[PDB]
C-alpha cells in the first residue's frame, strides 16, 4: 500500500489567506495524484486531477504542484466556502490509496469556555449507571483538555468526549465529555470536579458539584 | 439530470451479507467505469473496488478481497456492490462514485471521481436494535454562569445510528449544540444534546427533548425541568 | 445476381466513439496503436513499448476478429436471405410473401448488426485501457516545458507522402457518377412500376436499391474522414511550428495525428471494400431492368 501523508494535518487560516497544503507518498506516484473537497455531511468534490489540472467548474484559484513524492495544493485566496477537509488520492498502483486528510479553518479571536457540569439525574442512578458530563461551550481554538477529578483523584480509562463542527455563525467549537462510572462507584465518593485548560484562560478553571448537594 | 442514487444499505451481524445497490441517470452508464468508496465514522476515504465500463475488469481492496463482488448492469443503469461474510471494520459510509472519463480525439479515463452519491450507511454488529433511553442533564442556579444557563438532553444507550434531537419541535435552534455519538464499551450508541439558555428564562419559559430513532421506532420527549 | 460478400454492414455503439468494421483490424483504434509503437521509436525514454505495445495490441486484436467470428452463424442467415431477396428466380421456389421474407432480412440484419456490437463490448474497455496506459507512458519523457517537436513533424512530413499515394478525386468522381445513376433508376421505377405489371422483378430491383442506398453513404462517410484527415495535416504542415512545446501538448500531438492517420488507414480499407460492393450491386439492378424491358411480349 502506498501510503499518502498530509501533515500539516489541519490548518487555521482566515479569508484572503493563502493555503498550502502539502501531500508526501511513500513510494513514487510520478504525478497521478488527485485532491478532493469534502465539508460534513455532503460527498467529496473533485478539485484536481494528475497533480495541476483543474476540474470542470471549480474556480481557478485552486493550484496544482509537485512530481514524484512531496505534491502541493494551493488555494490563492480562500473564500469562506473554501473551509473544508481535502483528501490526496493516487492512481499509479493498484490499492488506491486516499490520504489522511486535513481540515482548514476559520481563524478568530481566542475565546474562553463556558464550562458546566451536570449531576446524573436521579432516573438514570435508579437503573445502575452514572453519566456525569461536563459539557465546554463555544471556544476557540479546537485544543482544549478535560481533566476529571473524583475527590480530587486523576481519572483516566472512564471518560468519552465528542466535539462539534466549527459552528458557522461564531467559528468555535464545542465538546462533550462524559464520564460513566458504576452506580457503586458513583455513591463511593462524594466530589466530583472537571478540570478544564484552555488557551483563553488565565489558569484552569475548575467545575464542581458534592453529591446530593 | 446527473446523479447517483445508492441503496440497499442497513445492519446486519458480523458473517452476514447485504448488497448495495447504485442507480445512475444523465448519463451514458456504459462509457464509464464506476467505483465504490467508504467512508467509517469520523474517519477518512477508503477506495473499496472498481468496474470497468463493460465488466472487463473489475478490482478490490485487500481487506474485502474474497468477501465482496462488484457487478453492473448497464440496461438497468445499475452499480451492484455483494458484500459477504462482513466485518465490524466494514461500518461506514458507503460512496457510488464515478469514474472521470475524458471524451477528446479518443476516450480516455483516469482512477479519480468525479461524480458521487449521497451515500449508504451500513453497520455490522452483533448488538441488537435498541430504543434510546433518554435523561435530563437539569440546569441549576448554582452552574450558571453570568447570564446564561446550560440545559442538556443525554440520549443514553440506543442502537444503531442515527437519532435526530430537537428542541421544542423546532421552536429552539439558537445556542443548540447536538453533539456527535460516541460508540460506547456496550456496542450501544450516546450522545448529548445541550443549549445555552439565558438563567431569567428558567422559571418560565418549557425546554422540550425531542428525540427520534427510525431504525427502533421510538420518539421520546423528555421536559427538563430545573 | 447473387451477392457473395456482406462485409459492407457495419455498426459503431453508443460512444460513437467506436466503429467495427468487418474487414481487419476492425476497429481504427488498432491502427493508432500501431501508429505509437512508430513514435515510441524515436524516443528513448519509452522504447520499451516495442516489446510491451506488441503484446499488448496483438491480443486486442486477436481477440478482436475472434468477437466478428462468433456472428458468422448470424452472418449467413442474412447473406442467405438477401440472395433470395435479389434473385427473382430463387424467390419463386419459397412460399412467402415478399414483405413477410423482407421483415426476416430486416429483423436478422440487425441481429447480426446488433452481434458485430455485443461480443466487441469487453474490447471497447480495452481500447480505453490501452490508451490511457499510451498517455501515462509518455509522462515518462524527460522533458516538462521543453518538449521537442522534431518527432511530431517528422511523421506529417511522412504521412503526407503516404497520402499523395491514394487518388481522392478517383474515389470522389466515382461515387458522384455512381450516385448520380443510383438517384436515376430510383426516381425512375417509381415512375414505370405502373405501367409493367411485374412484382418479381421490380421488388428485387427496389430491395437492390435500397442496400445500394446504404452502401454509398458508408462511402461518403469513410470518404470525407479520409478527405478531412488530409486536409488537417496538410494545415498542420503549413502552420506554426514551434521547437518546443508543454508535455501535454505533445501528447495531444501525437494523439492527433496518431488519430489522423489511423482513419486514413482505415477509411481507405473500407473505400476500396464499398467499391467493388457497389459495383457488384449495380451489375444486379442493371442485368435485372434489362430482363424487365426485354421481354414486350
Amino acid at each position: 500500500e502506498i501510503v499518502l501523508t498530509q501533515s500539516p494535518a489541519t490548518l487555521s487560516l482566515s479569508p484572503g489567506d493563502r493555503a498550502t497544503l502539502s501531500c508526501r507518498a511513500s513510494q513514487s506516484v510520478t504525478t497521478f495524484l488527485a485532491w478532493y473537497q469534502q465539508k460534513p455531511g455532503q460527498a467529496p468534490r473533485l478539485l484536481i486531477y494528475d497533480v495541476s489540472n483543474r476540474a470542470t467548474g471549480i474556480p481557478a484559484r485552486f493550484s496544482g504542484s509537485g512530481s514524484g513524492t512531496d505534491f502541493t495544493l494551493t488555494i490563492s485566496s480562500l473564500e469562506p466556502e473554501d473551509f473544508a477537509v481535502y483528501y490526496c488520492q493516487q492512481r499509479s498502483n493498484w490499492g488506491l490509496t486516499f490520504g489522511g486528510g486535513t481540515k482548514v479553518e476559520i481563524k478568530r479571536t481566542v475565546a474562553a469556555p463556558s464550562v458546566f457540569i451536570f449531576p446524573p439525574s436521579d432516573e438514570q442512578l435508579k437503573s445502575g449507571t452514572a453519566s456525569v458530563v461536563c459539557l465546554l461551550n463555544n471556544f476557540y481554538p479546537r485544543e482544549a483538555k478535560v481533566q476529571w477529578k473524583v475527590d480530587n483523584a486523576l481519572q483516566s480509562g472512564n471518560s468519552q468526549e465528542s466535539v462539534t463542527e466549527q459552528d458557522s455563525k461564531d467559528s468555535t467549537y464545542s465538546l462533550s465529555s462524559t464520564l460513566t462510572l458504576s452506580k457503586a462507584d458513583y455513591e463511593k465518593h462524594k466530589v466530583y470536579a472537571c478540570e478544564v485548560t484552555h488557551q483563553g484562560l488565565s489558569s484552569p478553571v475548575t467545575k464542581s458539584f458534592n453529591r446530593g448537594e | 439530470e446527473v446523479q447517483l442514487v445508492e441503496s440497499g444499505g442497513g445492519l446486519v451481524k458480523p458473517g452476514g451479507s447485504l448488497r448495495l445497490s447504485c442507480e445512475a441517470s444523465g448519463f451514458l452508464f456504459s462509457s464509464y467505469s464506476m467505483n465504490w468508496v467508504r467512508q467509517a465514522p469520523g474517519k477518512g476515504l477508503e477506495w473499496v473496488s472498481s468496474i470497468t465500463g463493460y465488466s472487463s475488469e473489475v478490482f478490490y481492496t485487500d481487506s474485502v478481497k474474497g468477501r465482496f463482488t462488484v457487478s453492473r448492469d448497464n440496461s438497468k443503469n445499475s452499480l451492484y456492490l455483494q458484500m459477504d461474510s462482513l466485518r465490524a471494520e466494514d461500518t461506514a459510509v458507503y460512496y457510488c462514485a464515478r469514474a472521470l472519463t475524458i471524451f477528446g480525439v479518443v476516450i480516455t479515463d483516469y482512477w479519480f471521481f468525479d461524480l458521487w452519491g449521497r451515500g449508504t450507511l451500513v453497520t455490522v454488529s452483533s448488538a441488537s436494535t435498541k430504543g434510546p433511553s433518554v435523561f435530563p442533564l437539569a440546569p441549576s442556579s448554582k452552574s450558571t454562569s453570568g447570564g446564561t444557563a446550560a440545559l442538556g438532553c443525554l440520549v443514553k444507550d440506543y442502537f444503531p445510528e442515527p437519532v435526530t434531537v430537537s428542541w421544542n419541535s423546532g421552536a429552539l435552534t439558537s445556542g443548540v449544540h447536538t453533539f456527535p455519538a460516541v460508540l460506547q464499551s456496550s456496542g450501544l450508541y450516546s450522545l448529548s444534546s445541550v443549549v445555552t439558555v439565558p438563567s431569567s428564562s428558567l422559571g418560565t419559559q418549557t425546554y422540550i427533548c425531542n428525540v427520534n430513532h427510525k431504525p427502533s421506532n421510538t420518539k421520546v420527549d423528555k421536559k427538563v425541568e430545573p | 445476381n447473387t451477392t457473395d460478400n456482406i462485409d459492407y454492414f457495419d455498426i459503431s455503439d453508443e460512444s460513437n466513439y467506436y466503429l467495427i468494421s468487418q474487414l481487419r483490424p476492425h476497429f481504427s483504434n488498432i491502427y493508432f496503436f500501431d501508429e505509437f509503437k512508430r513514435y515510441a521509436s524515436y524516443h528513448t525514454e519509452i522504447k520499451r513499448y516495442e516489446d510491451i505495445h506488441k503484446t499488448k495490441v496483438n491480443s486486442l486484436l486477436n481477440e478482436a476478429s475472434r468477437a466478428i467470428g462468433i456472428c458468422n452463424r448470424a452472418k449467413n442467415t442474412v447473406k442467405g436471405l438477401i440472395n433470395i431477396l435479389e434473385n427473382p428466380q430463387k424467390f419463386k421456389t419459397q412460399r412467402e410473401s415478399y414483405d413477410v421474407k423482407l421483415r426476416q432480412y430486416e429483423e436478422k440484419k440487425e441481429a447480426f448488426r446488433g452481434c458485430l456490437l455485443n461480443k466487441n463490448r469487453k474490447n471497447l474497455d480495452q481500447i480505453k485501457k490501452i490508451n490511457n496506459e499510451i498517455r501515462d507512458l509518455l509522462e515518462k519523457l524527460k522533458c516538462s516545458q521543453d518538449c521537442q517537436t522534431n518527432v511530431y513533424f517528422d511523421m506529417i512530413k511522412i504521412y503526407l507522402v503516404d497520402f499523395k499515394k491514394m487518388p481522392y478525386e478517383n474515389y470522389d468522381t466515382f461515387i458522384k457518377q455512381y450516385k448520380n445513376s443510383y438517384l436515376s433508376g430510383v426516381d425512375m421505377i417509381r415512375k414505370i412500376e405502373k405501367q409493367i405489371d411485374n412484382p418479381v422483378t421490380i421488388n428485387a430491383i427496389k430491395f437492390t436499391q435500397k442496400e445500394m442506398g446504404y452502401i454509398i453513404d458508408r462511402f461518403e462517410y469513410h470518404l470525407q474522414k479520409v478527405k478531412h484527415s488530409i486536409d488537417q495535416v496538410t494545415a498542420l504542415s503549413d502552420g506554426v511550428k514551434p521547437k518546443q512545446v508543454t508535455k501535454n501538448r505533445l501528447k495531444e500531438y501525437y494523439f492527433n495525428i496518431g488519430n489522423y492517420y489511423s482513419i486514413f488507414k482505415f477509411g481507405k480499407d473500407s473505400l476500396n471494400m464499398l467499391n467493388k460492393a457497389l459495383i457488384h450491386k449495380e451489375k444486379i439492378v442493371h442485368n435485372l431492368l434489362g430482363e424487365l424491358f426485354g421481354h414486350l411480349e
